[PDB]
């Protein structure tokens, strides 16, 4: 349940 | 003389990388010149993940972060003023730095 | 995770440096592994510019800062254990940081 | 009167 961050993981 | 914050950026965001650590970025959104995709920002800020994985060309210069990224699979190309930048944090441990507030970015 | 030292001091380094401060290196000529002319060295540590202009060959890497220098005309390589590596700061304002005590040093 | 560094101030 932990929140990342605002853009996706892959470019 | 200049202000440290950006060649503090420089060395923490390298140590992260370094240390297999994934490097999120702490931006104020409010801030003069910044653009982000306003859809993503929340309480004021906005984190970004500045992984070379999750970013192209990323630069970090001394007045400036600039890079593109996506979202929802869209890419942006987003700009971020140094003043803008509040602190740079590994996604797995949270150690990196809050940035002194430097007076010149005031 | 790695030490931050080597990454601070590469940062604080190219601070000076862009600043027109002459960087000086204040590093603990007793440290495992030093190489300092010890003629020159005073309580324990020795003093060293660390400007272009007074070396050769310089390179600031994680384990170890090493380069050519010139005593009285003489010159020598230096090599200094990056846990040796005490403080950088500027000739002209003191600017600059005394590192922290990382444990991995002692 | 103000000290300076251990090495020349030119290499
Ligand atoms: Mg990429
Ligand atoms: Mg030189």
């Amino acid at each position: 349940g932990r929140h990342g961050a605002a853009n996706d993981e892959n470019y | 003389s200049s202000p440290k914050r950006p060649y503090l950026l420089r060395a923490y965001y390298d140590w992260l990388v370094d240390n297999s650590f994934t490097p999120y970025l702490v931006v104020d959104a409010t801030y003069l010149g910044v653009n982000v995709p306003v859809e993503y920002v929340k309480d004021g800020q906005i984190v970004l993940n500045l992984s070379a994985s999750a970013t192209g060309n990323l630069q970090l210069t001394n007045d400036f972060i600039q890079f593109n990224a996506r979202f929802k699979g869209v890419s942006r190309e987003l700009y971020i003023p140094m003043g803008a930048a509040l602190a740079i944090y590994a996604r797995e441990n949270g150690d990196g730095v809050m940035f002194e507030p430097e007076e010149i970015y005031d």
